[PDB]
C-alpha cells in the first residue's frame, strides 16, 4: 500500500508540475459568444411516464427515447411524428441508444439486461434481436461502437463490451470503486470514457481493454459524461453543481463551470458541434448553456416542468432536444 | 342624487374590471401551460369561460341600464341580453357542481375515479353543461315561453325603450331549480360525504401518531367553498321563487341588487377555485 | 408525396395504441418492495402472491403491481421510484440481538432514515410490516437478551395509553412490540410534513391477510393525497 | 492481498505517460472552435429559410 501512495504522489507532482497556467488564463482575450435565446421549436408528445433516456440518430432527423411506461418511442423529428413505438419487457428502464446504421435501437435498465431492436425487420415490426445478460447491476448507459459491437456501463462498477453476434461479453473493464452512472464513445470509437459514483473519471482503450488514465476533480458522484468534438477532451456532471472540463493530454482539468445560486446536481451534459458551447441539464428544472472555453453562462433553457434527465446534440450541431421528467420531449434551436 | 349615480357607476366599472382580469388570467394560465392542464382544470376553465362570458355581457350592458334608466337598444337584444345571462349563470352553478361532484369521486373512490375520468369524458360532461344550460336559457326566452300575460308585463314587451324582467311561474319555478336548487342539493350531499372522509381520516392519523407531535382546514376550506356561493345566489332565487307567487310583494331594487351580489359571484370563484400552489406560480410568473 | 400520409396513418395507429396503454396503465398501481435482507421479504411477496422481480395481485378489482429489487448499501436506483403508490418496508422485528457488529434493527432504522429523508422518495408513504412477530415475542416472553441492553431508551419506555393489544398478549412483549413501533413513527414523524405518513403493522409469517392491509393502506394513501390537493387537511 | 497488487500496478501503468503542457492543449482548443465556429448551427443564428425546424 506504501507503493501506491508513492505512486499517486509522483502522479499528482507530475500533474502539478505539468500545468503551466490555467484555460481561462489563455482564453481571456477570446470575445463571448454573447446572449443566448433558445426556444422550444417542438414538443414531443405521448410518453407516459418520465423520460431518462434519449439518443439523436446519425440521420439527425430520427430519436429515440425510453420512459418507465415500457415503451419505446422512435420520434421524427421533422414532422413530429411516431415512427415506432416498442413495448419492454421490463418497465423500469434507464438507458437507450440509436444504432449509426440506424437498424438497431438498444435499451436496458434495472432488468440487468441490455435488449437490441431490430428496426430493419419486415415480417415482425420491432422484436428483440438479442437478449444480453452477464451484468450484476442496472445498466446505467449503452452506446453503439457498429453494427454488430456495443458497450454497456453497469451498476457492478464494470464497463463491457458485447459482441452482439455472439451474444456474449467480448471484454470486460474493472477498476471502478463505485456505480458506474454513464459513458460515452470517442469519434474514433477506439477510445471511451465511464464516469462513476466514485468521484473518478475513467477513460479506457477498447482494443486493449486496459484503462489509460483517471481524474479526481471534484468529490460527488458523476451522472453526465461527453467527449469534446476534438477526441482530445471531455466534461463530466456531478452531483455537485459543478461541471468540469478535463483534457486528456494534460491529464488534468482545465477548466470548472459552476455558480453561486445553482445548488443543484447535473443529470445530462453534452457539447455543441463545435465545442465552444456545453449545454448541461440540472436537477432545477431549468437546463443551461455554457461558454466552453471561458466559463461564462450564455443562455438558460426553461420550460420543463420536472427534472431534465436527458440531453443530446445533434450530429449536424442543428438542434439540442432534452427530455425531461415531464414525460415531454422539447426540441430547441 | 348626482354623486350617488356616479358611485355606483364606479363600483360596476370597477367589478366589471376585476371579473374580467380574474376570469382572463385564469384562463390564460390554464392555456399558456400543459401542467396546469388536468381533467378538473378543464371544469375550472370552463366555469372560468362562464364567469368570463357573463361579466363581459350581462355585467356592463345591465350597469348600461341602471345607470342611464331606459334600454337604448333594440327589442331584439334585450331578450338576447336575457338570455346571455340566463346561459352565464346556470353554466357558472352547473359548473361549481361538477366540479363539486368530481371531487367527490376522488375522494370517496379513489381506486376507480383514475380510470372512470378521462379528458374524453372531461369534454363530454362540459358540453353536456353547456348544453343544458343552453336549453334552459335560449329556448324558452327566444321562443317567447318566458314571456307572462299581465298588463305591466305585456306593456314592457311592447315599448323598445324598456328592458325588464317579467316572467310566468312555470319558467320561473323551472329555471331557478335546474339553475340553482339541484346543484345545491347535489353540492350539499357531496361536501357532507367529502367532509365525513376527511373527519375519519383525521381521527385515523390521530389513533395512528396521538403521542408523537404530527378539523379546522377542512371545515375553513368547505366555508370559503361553499359558504360564498350559497351567500351569493340563494337570496336571490328565495326571492325570485317569492315574488313569482307574488303573495309577499318585492320591490324591483331589492330584486336587481339580490341579482348583482349573485353577479359578483364569478369575480369570487378564481379567489376560490385558483389557490393552489402551481396557480400561483403560473400567476407570478404572468405577471413580474 | 406519399411519405406524409404513411408517417400521419402510423402516427394515429401508435396514438390509439398508446392511448389504449395509458388507460392500462393508470388502472394499474405500482408499488415497491424495500427490505433488509433475512427479515421475511421472500415469504411475505409470497403471501402476496397468493434480477428485479415483479408480482401483479390484484385485490377487489383494482390491480396492484409490486417490484423487488435485487446490490450495494448505496442507492442511486432508488430515484427510479418516484410516483409510486407506496413503499412496503418489511423488517425483522425480532432481530433486536443480531449481527448484520451492529444491531440488525437499528441497521433498518438508519435504511428507514435514508429513505424517509430522500429527496426523489419524498411525497411517498411507507407501508411498515413488523414481520416475524411470533419469533420475537418467544425471544423476549422467555429469559434472553434484555432490550435495555441493546436499546439504552427502553429502559425508560413505557406502554402507550392507546394501549392496542391482541386477543391474547402478555406486558413485556406488548411493551417491546410498541417500543420497536415507536421507533420507527418517531423517526418517521419528524421529517414528515404532511405529504407522506408511515403505516405500521404487525405481522406474521401465519397470517394471510396481509393483501386487505396493503389494499386498505393504499386508499388511505390516494384519499390523504387527494385530500391534501385539495387542501381540505 | 492480491486486489493491493492490481492496484499499484494500475497506477504504475498510468504514471508512466506523456503529458503536454497545458498551453498546447488549451491553444489546440481555441484552435479546434475558431476552426469550426462557422459551421455551428447553435452558437451562431442560423438564417430561418435554411433552418430545418422552423
Ligand atoms: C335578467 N336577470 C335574470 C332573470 C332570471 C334568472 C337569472 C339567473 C338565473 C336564472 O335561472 C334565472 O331564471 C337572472 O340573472
Amino acid at each position: 500500500r506504501q507503493e501506491a501512495e508513492q505512486l499517486k504522489n509522483q502522479i499528482r507532482d507530475a500533474r502539478k508540475a505539468c500545468a503551466d497556467a490555467t484555460l481561462s488564463q489563455i482564453t481571456n482575450n477570446i470575445d463571448p459568444v454573447g446572449r443566448i435565446q433558445m426556444r422550444t421549436r417542438r414538443t414531443l408528445r405521448g410518453h407516459l411516464a418520465k423520460i431518462y433516456a434519449m439518443h439523436w440518430g446519425t440521420d439527425s432527423r430520427l430519436l429515440v427515447s425510453a420512459s418507465q411506461d415500457g415503451k419505446l418511442i422512435i420520434w421524427d423529428s421533422y414532422t413530429t411524428n411516431k415512427v415506432h413505438a416498442i413495448p419492454l419487457r421490463s418497465s423500469w428502464v434507464m438507458t437507450c441508444a440509436y444504432a449509426p446504421s440506424g437498424n438497431y435501437v438498444a435499451c436496458g435498465g434495472l432488468d440487468n439486461i441490455c435488449s437490441i431492436y431490430n428496426l430493419k425487420t419486415r415480417e415482425g415490426n420491432v422484436r428483440v434481436s438479442r437478449e444480453l445478460a452477464g451484468h450484476t447491476g442496472y445498466l446505467s448507459c449503452c452506446r453503439f461502437l457498429d453494427d454488430n459491437q456495443i458497450v454497456t456501463s453497469s451498476g457492478d462498477t464494470t464497463c463491457a463490451l458485447w459482441d452482439i453476434e455472439t451474444g456474449q461479453q467480448t471484454t470486460t473493464f474493472t477498476g471502478h470503486t463505485g456505480d458506474v452512472m454513464s459513458l460515452s464513445l470517442a469519434p474514433d470509437t477506439r477510445l471511451f470514457v465511464s464516469g462513476a459514483c466514485d468521484a473518478s473519471a475513467k477513460l479506457w482503450d477498447v482494443r486493449e481493454g486496459m484503462c489509460r488514465q483517471t481524474f479526481t476533480g471534484h468529490e460527488s458522484d458523476i451522472n453526465a459524461i461527453c467527449f469534446f468534438p476534438n477526441g482530445n477532451a471531455f466534461a463530466t456532471g456531478s452531483d455537485d453543481a459543478t461541471c468540469r472540463l478535463f483534457d486528456l493530454r494534460a491529464d488534468q482539468e482545465l477548466m470548472t463551470y459552476s455558480h453561486d445560486n445553482i445548488i443543484c446536481g447535473i443529470t445530462s451534459v453534452s457539447f455543441s458541434k463545435s465545442g465552444r458551447l456545453l449545454l448541461a441539464g440540472y436537477d432545477d428544472f431549468n437546463c443551461n448553456v455554457w461558454d466552453a472555453l471561458k466559463a461564462d453562462r450564455a443562455g438558460v433553457l426553461a420550460g420543463h416542468d420536472n427534472r431534465v434527465s436527458c440531453l443530446g446534440v445533434t450530429d449536424d450541431g442543428m438542434a439540442v432536444a432534452t427530455g425531461s421528467w415531464d414525460s415531454f420531449l422539447k426540441i430547441w434551436n | 342624487d348626482e354623486v350617488w349615480v356616479v358611485g355606483m357607476g364606479i363600483v360596476m366599472s370597477l367589478i366589471v374590471l376585476a371579473i374580467v382580469f380574474g376570469n382572463v388570467l385564469v384562463i390564460t394560465a390554464i392555456a399558456k401551460f400543459e401542467r396546469l392542464q388536468t381533467v378538473t382544470n378543464y371544469f375550472i376553465t370552463s366555469l372560468a369561460c362562464a364567469d368570463l362570458v357573463m361579466g363581459l355581457a350581462v355585467v356592463p350592458f345591465g350597469a348600461a341600464h341602471i345607470l342611464t334608466k331606459t334600454w337604448t337598444f333594440g327589442n331584439f337584444w334585450c331578450e338576447f341580453w336575457t338570455s346571455i345571462d340566463v346561459l352565464c349563470v346556470t353554466a357558472s352553478i352547473e359548473t361549481l357542481c361538477v366540479i363539486a361532484v368530481d371531487r367527490y369521486f376522488a375522494i370517496t373512490s379513489p381506486f376507480k375515479y383514475q380510470s372512470l375520468l378521462t379528458k374524453n369524458k372531461a369534454r363530454v360532461i362540459i358540453l353536456m353543461v353547456w348544453i343544458v344550460s343552453g336549453l334552459t336559457s335560449f329556448l324558452p326566452i327566444q321562443m317567447h315561453w318566458y314571456r307572462a300575460t299581465h298588463q305591466e308585463a305585456i306593456n314592457c314587451y311592447a315599448e323598445e325603450t324598456c328592458c325588464d324582467f317579467f316572467t310566468n311561474q312555470a319558467y320561473a319555478i323551472a329555471s331557478s331549480i335546474v339553475s340553482f336548487y339541484v346543484p345545491l342539493v347535489i353540492m350539499v350531499f357531496v361536501y357532507s360525504r367529502v367532509f365525513q372522509e376527511a373527519k375519519r381520516q383525521l381521527q385515523k392519523i390521530d389513533k395512528s401518531e396521538g403521542r408523537f407531535h404530527v378539523e379546522h382546514k377542512a371545515l375553513k376550506t368547505l366555508g370559503i367553498i361553499m359558504g360564498t356561493f350559497t351567500l351569493c345566489w340563494l337570496p336571490f332565487f328565495i326571492v325570485n321563487i317569492v315574488h313569482v307567487i307574488q303573495d309577499n310583494l318585492i320591490r324591483k331594487e331589492v330584486y336587481i341588487l339580490l341579482n348583482w351580489i349573485g353577479y359578483v359571484n364569478s369575480g369570487f370563484n378564481p379567489l376560490i377555485y385558483c389557490r393552489s400552489p402551481d396557480f400561483r406560480i403560473a400567476f407570478q410568473e404572468l405577471l413580474c | 408525396r406519399n411519405e406524409e400520409k404513411a408517417q400521419r396513418e402510423a402516427n394515429k395507429k401508435i396514438e390509439k395504441q398508446l392511448q389504449k396503454d395509458k388507460q392500462v396503465y393508470r388502472a394499474t398501481h405500482r408499488l415497491l418492495l424495500l427490505g433488509a435482507g433475512e427479515s421475511g421479504k421472500s415469504t411475505i411477496v409470497k403471501q402476496m402472491r397468493i434480477g428485479i422481480f415483479e408480482t401483479k395481485f390484484q385485490v377487489d378489482k383494482v390491480n396492484f403491481h409490486m417490484f423487488d429489487v435485487g446490490r450495494d448499501e448505496r442507492r442511486k436506483w432508488i430515484q427510479c421510484f418516484n410516483d409510486v403508490t407506496a413503499i412496503i418496508f418489511v423488517v425483522a422485528s425480532s432481530s433486536y440481538n443480531m449481527v448484520i457488529q451492529t444491531n440488525r434493527l437499528q441497521e433498518a432504522l438508519n435504511l428507514f432514515k435514508s429513505i424517509w429523508n430522500n429527496r426523489w422518495l419524498r411525497t411517498i408513504s411507507v407501508i411498515l410490516f413488523l414481520n416475524k412477530q411470533d419469533l420475537l415475542a418467544e425471544k423476549v416472553l422467555a429469559g434472553k437478551s434484555k432490550i435495555e441492553d441493546y436499546f439504552p431508551e427502553f429502559a425508560r419506555y413505557t406502554t402507550p395509553e392507546d394501549a392496542t393489544p391482541e386477543p391474547g398478549e402478555d406486558p413485556r412483549v406488548t411493551r417491546a412490540k410498541y417500543f420497536i413501533r415507536d421507533e420507527f413513527l418517531r423517526i418517521s414523524t419528524a421529517s414528515g410534513d404532511g405529504r407522506h405518513y408511515c403505516y405500521p403493522h404487525f405481522t406474521c409469517a401465519v397470517d394471510t391477510e396481509n393483501i386487505r392491509r396493503v389494499f386498505n393502506d393504499c386508499r388511505d394513501i390516494i384519499q390523504r393525497m387527494h385530500l391534501r390537493q385539495y387542501e381540505l387537511l | 492481498i492480491a486486489q493491493a497488487r492490481k492496484l499499484v500496478e494500475q497506477l504504475k501503468m498510468e504514471a508512466n505517460i506523456d503529458r503536454i503542457k497545458v498551453s498546447k492543449a488549451a491553444a489546440d482548443l481555441m484552435a479546434y472552435c475558431e476552426a469550426h465556429a462557422k459551421e455551428d448551427p447553435l452558437l451562431t443564428p442560423v438564417p430561418a429559410s435554411e433552418n430545418p425546424f422552423r
